[PDB]
């Protein structure tokens, strides 16, 4: 299973664009083995909407297109088990 | 301290049937009809 | 004098038996529909065709041999 | 009958709904039974309402209006007064004794006043635990008490309407000392929910006299020639229970241990090593969870009041349907603007023998505190309209047996305790809103 | 499950629920399920656009539910805490 | 191997899942990542992806590092966009063809 | 009077009805190595039906006390059965108190 | 696991079934499965226009039933 | 998913796959992401409307946020 | 007379070049070699038939289970 490296990262910013095609800014709280993430202090971007912000919110795995993960990870060892 | 115990069942159904002649045998407690503390206790208000 | 319940299993097991002709429909394409005999299936009754032709609003027939129709898509299982 | 069960039967669902209340030392809780008379003989001597909220077998919950009757026989006052403002019947017959003289009352009394009876088969443990029948003797024996209550619901109506039986969803299995009530339907659902997708009702619709089940054909036979198979209800039901129970007793912690863990049970070490009896409660509390069977059954077999409105207007009340109170009662109207009509058949002693609680079933309109209402007697009537009685209403409570709630006002189709309007009530009375349509009748 | 065990409080009374479509559905809902197929019963349906059609008996299947209206005086129904092995949640008095 | 009979226990259904990508069709994602070749992925919402896959999942769910993403869309006109690290949800692929390095 | 047992009708509709699962507890008996006396210890008067106590002390088990708490046994003679009253007397003062 | 829905009630009855993409197909239900699968008999299906084509023994797929309705009083 | 148990009785507003959103007070949640809202409104495209007493499918729920905090010694010698 | 399940089917196909169809009009030739349980397959040297007509070469590719349509030839 390889969504065991998405809890292994945990507290960064990290950007994510949804399945509605919209686009959230911000750092992970907690992500889950089910794909739930939860993100705090982000950047709320509705597609053809003006942006806002939030404290908090959370994804639910089927939303998750894809991610912008940093570049100050150690991806070689965050992959083993 | 020996302040509480816990048996087996063979060790109970052993004890119980070792002291099998010091125990009652009625296990219904109608048998006490009239001859029950209650009852005793009114024939000793009543003076019966 | 009640009639016996028929699961739809049985039903399309009944069919390839009788290899009886069938018009399939599609889960969201509305004007295509399939159509041929039917030569196996499974539990997910992922639909193996035979004589399959590519039938359409206007009858715009088209030979597809025997294909393998993932079961993710038949709406409707038509007898002939 | 007297001491079949009929109070441990509310004490089981009290158990479960009130948290704070723990069964006694020396004897059982018998709550609802609220005079000291009556903890002193240890048995039911006045009819106490207890109103609580339970929940079915799919979750949703009612409200049970329940009052529990004496058994004696010299108390049937405090069985068929309560009854004429009740919907239906729960019998309660001890497997063991099984139908008595006054279970046979009972039967007649409520057929005779057409009312649904659901039947509860209780003290099953003891056909397991203390008269040791083997599981088909067992069977034999529990169908013959249904046989019997069937007979003596035959002998006043032959109607088909009034027929008790489990593949019916009519009778339920409990034993309320170990803590269960079920039904067929409810271990068909017991075993649904582990093994998956199968109806629920077609699996416990077979699962009741000489239906075989063979177990290499998986299939439900007729007659399993020779000794193919097994009876159903024995195969699927009783050996099971029986298995329970001797798992339980026999001190046999590993193997249960390890059964419970696919059931997912899990006990604290230190509770394998209980007395037999509450280890049996405690199996049986985790194994059966609510006892949702008899919930299922009263709530599916007896109507709501406002579905028995027709009934009790046509049985109880005596004036015309056609008149404006007559069709209140009928629809069971809640507005204000309704008439208020209640019927009063009972009057139940304060904590201390000073005022006495009228114990009412508002059949139309609306109650508030401080409401003033005329009292009908037992022979008002056009000739007598001399026993009416003008009185004010002091308090309204919803009974609980142990407690009250106050409520400040009432609605149609509720059991409610009135306070302030007792002396002119002896025996029953009608209670009737005083600004209101001429020619008020009584029940 | 908390929802279901709402959904199934919510039977005899009103409910508004609207499925994939859009269409809402106005009537009395008298069987529920798991998997949250409804059946209902006088109901007034109104299209997308906001025509009125009207509706006897319907079997709604669940999967294609997006909301309900159940009506306002369930908020206080009980939330019982639900054990490891048990599908229903219901008043518990043994270990868990 | 001869075990696809899908009532597996978890030893044979880890035995499968590695013999899956030992030779079935998700075997390609293993070669692509040990020759660390140019992938080309299509998304669901018609966005091209071109990078290395330096790790991928049975769910199709992959890492991508140096990823060359273009999307067309007034009159057709064509950008790209350069991520240099993504998590892809396996969810979105449509496609995947790998470009050989050699 | 039914004119069709449930258990024809019941038959009847869906002969081929199947389920495959076994009942809860298959692979036990219902009477296991000690079963018989376990149910003999679960009727038993109060001091062995427990298995589990509290050590009371070594003079405050009578041992003969539901001698004379039950009725006397027939045929003993005069200076017995005064006995046997005497000490059920002192016992019930005991209970008053 | 999975549940076995509740259309006891419903079996050789007059039916009106909606299917995804504006589909209805009238007919009598015979069998339903887990997935609530269906089979239906001497059924009739209706276009947008509305005119009523026989369609004959049908077996939709479970996945595409929106509602299942019956039309007696 | 113990975080998911902190978000009861919160008010919430959830984003929908159709594009609407609802904010009321969480009261159960479900393994399915099924919501149980009391007093909610809804968010069209923004028009105000009452809804009450509100279940969400778990599919309908793209995204969730709070904006408000959970409403609400002896003696001596 | 003799039945062929789906999965008989596909496996008793490898190598063979084959026209599989996506749900959203894109058909796809070449030869596939593999293909697992959930039905999603490999293909070499493919090449992209939009409407049918030959614009470009794809080579090997991997397409996943639920985006196909049909498979035949
Ligand atoms: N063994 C066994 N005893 C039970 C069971 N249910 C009740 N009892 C016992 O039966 C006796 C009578 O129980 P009650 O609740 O007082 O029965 P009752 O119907 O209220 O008696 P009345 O009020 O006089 O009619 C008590 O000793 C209960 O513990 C049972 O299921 N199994
Ligand atoms: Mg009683």
């Amino acid at each position: 299973k390889l969504v065991r490296f998405l809890m292994k990262l945990t507290n960064e910013t990290v950007s994510i664009e949804l399945k509605n095609g919209t686009i959230v800014h911000g750092t992970i709280t907690s992500v889950d083995m089910q794909m739930n993430t939860h993100l705090k202090a982000v950047k709320m971007t509705v597609k053809g909407r003006e942006p806002v912000p939030v404290e908090t919110l959370s994804i639910r795995g089927n939303n998750i297109r894809y991610y912008i993960l940093p570049d100050s990870l150690p991806l070689d060892t965050l992959l083993i088990d | 301290t020996y302040r509480r115990w816990k048996l087996n069942l063979p060790q109970m159904a052993n004890l119980h049937r070792l002291g099998y002649q010091l125990l009652s045998d009625l296990r219904d407690d109608n048998y006490f009809y009239l001859f029950n503390d209650n009852s005793f206790f009114t024939a000793k208000a009543l003076n019966v | 004098v009640q009639k016996v319940m028929i699961p739809p299993i049985n039903f399309i097991f009944k069919l390839l038996q009788q290899h009886t002709p069938v018009s399939i429909w599609l889960f969201e394409q509305t004007d295509i529909r399939l159509q041929g005999q039917i030569r196996g299936f499974d539990e997910f009754m992922n639909i193996v065709l035979d004589d399959a032709v590519q039938v359409d609003a206007k009858n715009n027939k088209r030979e597809l041999g025997r294909i393998l129709l993932k079961g993710d898509n038949i709406t409707l299982i038509q007898a002939i | 009958h007297l001491h079949h069960g009929k109070s441990a039967l509310l004490d089981l669902l009290v158990y479960y709904t009130h948290p704070d209340t723990k069964p006694p030392k020396r004897r059982s809780l018998r709550y609802t039974d609220t005079h000291y008379l009556e903890r002193e003989r240890v048995m039911s001597i006045k009819s106490t309402p207890l109103t609580l909220a339970v929940s079915d077998m799919k979750g949703k919950t009612f409200a049970f209006q329940c009052i529990d009757t004496p058994g004696h026989v010299d108390f049937v006052d405090e069985v068929a007064a309560p009854m004429a403002i009740s919907d239906g019947v729960v019998l309660v017959v001890d497997v063991i004794e099984g139908v008595m003289i006054n279970t046979t009352r009972i039967i007649k009394h409520a057929i005779l006043h057409d009312m649904p009876i659901v039947l509860v088969l209780n003290k099953v443990d003891r056909l397991i635990l203390e008269l040791r029948l083997p599981p088909n003797d067992a069977y034999h024996k529990l169908r013959h008490v249904i046989d019997e209550v069937n007979d003596n619901i035959c002998q006043i109506s032959k109607d088909l309407k009034y027929r008790v039986s489990p593949e019916l969803g009519n009778v339920c299995f409990a034993s309320c000392d170990l803590g269960y009530c079920f039904t067929l339907s409810s271990f068909a659902k017991l075993y649904i929910d582990r093994h998956g997708g199968i109806d629920v009702d077609l699996f416990s619709k077979r699962l009741w006299g000489d239906i075989y089940f063979d177990s290499k054909t998986r299939k439900f036979a007729k007659q399993s020639l020779d000794g193919s198979g097994v009876r159903s209800f024995v195969h699927f039901i009783l050996e099971p229970l029986y298995k329970l129970h001797t798992l339980t007793i026999s001190d046999e912690a590993e193997k249960l241990k390890k059964h419970l863990s696919s059931f997912q049970i899990y006990l604290k070490p230190k509770d394998y090593l209980l007395d037999p009896k509450p280890l049996l409660q405690l199996i049986c509390a985790s194994f059966f969870g609510f006892p949702v069977g008899f919930v299922n059954a009263v709530t599916r077999h007896i109507p709501s009041p406002r579905e028995n409105a027709a009934r009790k207007a046509s049985q109880s009340y005596i004036g015309p349907i056609n008149s404006s109170i007559g069709k209140a009662i009928l629809e069971m109207s809640r507005e204000e603007s309704a008439p208020l009509v209640m019927h009063v058949t009972k009057l139940y002693n304060t904590v201390d023998a000073n005022n006495f609680y009228a114990f009412a079933r508002v059949y139309s309109g609306q109650v508030k505190k401080g409401q003033k209402v005329k009292v009908l007697g037992e022979n008002y009537s056009l000739e007598d309209e001399e026993d009416m009685v003008v009185a004010h209403i002091a308090e309204i409570c919803v009974p609980c047996a142990r407690y009250r709630l106050h409520v400040d006002g009432a609605v149609a189709g509720m059991l409610v305790l009135l306070g302030g309007v007792d002396n002119s009530i002896s025996k029953t009375a009608t209670i009737v809103s005083d600004n209101l349509k001429d020619d008020p009748y009584i029940f | 499950s908390l929802c279901i065990k709402l959904l199934h409080e919510t039977q005899g009374h009103i409910v508004t629920m609207e499925l994939e479509n859009g269409s809402t559905y106005r009537g009395k809902l008298i069987e529920a399920e798991d998997n949250m197929n409804c059946q209902m019963r006088d109901i007034s349906v109104t299209a997308r656009d906001g025509r009125v059609s009207h509706l006897d008996q319907v079997y709604i299947r669940g999967s294609h539910i997006r909301f309900l209206i159940v009506p306002d005086m369930l908020r206080n129904a009980p939330m019982f805490k639900v054990g490891p092995g048990r599908s229903v949640p219901l008043p518990t008095r043994g270990r868990r | 191997v001869d075990k696809p009979r899908s009532e597996l226990s978890e030893i044979e259904l880890a035995r499968l899942e590695e013999y899956e990508f030992s030779a079935g069709p998700l075997s390609v994602l293993q070669q692509a990542v040990k020759n660390h070749d140019q992938v080309l992925i299509n998304c669901r919402n018609n966005k091209k992806l071109l990078a290395r896959v330096k790790a991928f999942d049975r769910h199709s769910n992959m890492v991508l590092e140096n990823v060359k993403e273009m999307w067309t869309e007034g009159k057709a006109i064509n950008k790209d966009r350069f991520i240099s690290k993504m998590f892809l949800r396996g969810d979105g692929v449509v496609l995947v063809v790998r470009i050989p390095s050699a | 009077e039914l004119d069709t047992s449930p258990e024809d009708s019941a038959i009847e509709e869906d002969p081929n009805f199947e389920i495959p699962f076994d009942p809860f507890f298959h692979s036990e008996d219902i009477e296991f190595e000690h079963t018989a006396s376990a149910l003999i210890l679960l009727w038993a008067p109060h001091p062995f039906n427990k298995r589990s106590g509290a050590t009371k002390r070594a003079q405050d088990v009578p041992l003969i006390k539901h001698w004379y708490l039950e009725h006397c046994p027939p045929n003993q003679p005069v200076k017995v059965r005064v006995s046997y009253q005497k000490l059920l007397k002192s016992h019930v003062m005991n209970k008053l108190h | 696991k999975a549940g076995a829905p509740d259309l006891k009630k419903y079996l050789d009855r007059q039916v009106f079934v909606q299917l995804n993409g504006s589909r209805k197909v009238y007919g009598v239900l015979r069998g339903y499965d887990i997935f609530l699968n269906i089979v239906l008999e001497d059924s009739i299906e209706e276009k947008v226009d509305g005119e009523k084509v026989k369609i004959g023994s049908v077996a939709i797929r479970g996945n595409s039933v929106i509602m299942i309705e019956t039309l007696d009083k | 998913t113990t975080k998911m148990v902190s978000l009861l009785n919160h008010s919430l507003n959830v984003t929908t796959k159709d594009g609407r959103t609802f904010v009321g007070q969480l009261l159960a949640f479900d393994g399915f992401m099924n919501l149980v809202l009391s007093d909610c409104q809804e968010y069209r495209h923004e028009e105000k409307r009452m809804l009450g007493l509100v279940i969400l499918r778990g599919e309908f729920i793209v995204s969730l946020s709070v904006q408000g905090p959970p409403p609400m010694l002896l003696s001596g010698p | 007379f003799v039945p062929v399940n789906p999965k008989p089917f596909l496996q008793g196909l490898i190598g063979k070049p084959v026209l599989v169809r996506l749900k959203w009009g894109q058909e796809y030739k070449g030869t596939l070699q593999s293909v697992d349980s959930y039905m999603n397959l490999q293909l070499l040297n493919a090449e992209e038939l939009v409407d049918g007509v030959k614009t470009g070469d794809l080579g090997e590719i991997l397409i996943r289970c639920n985006n196909v349509l049909w498979v035949g030839e």
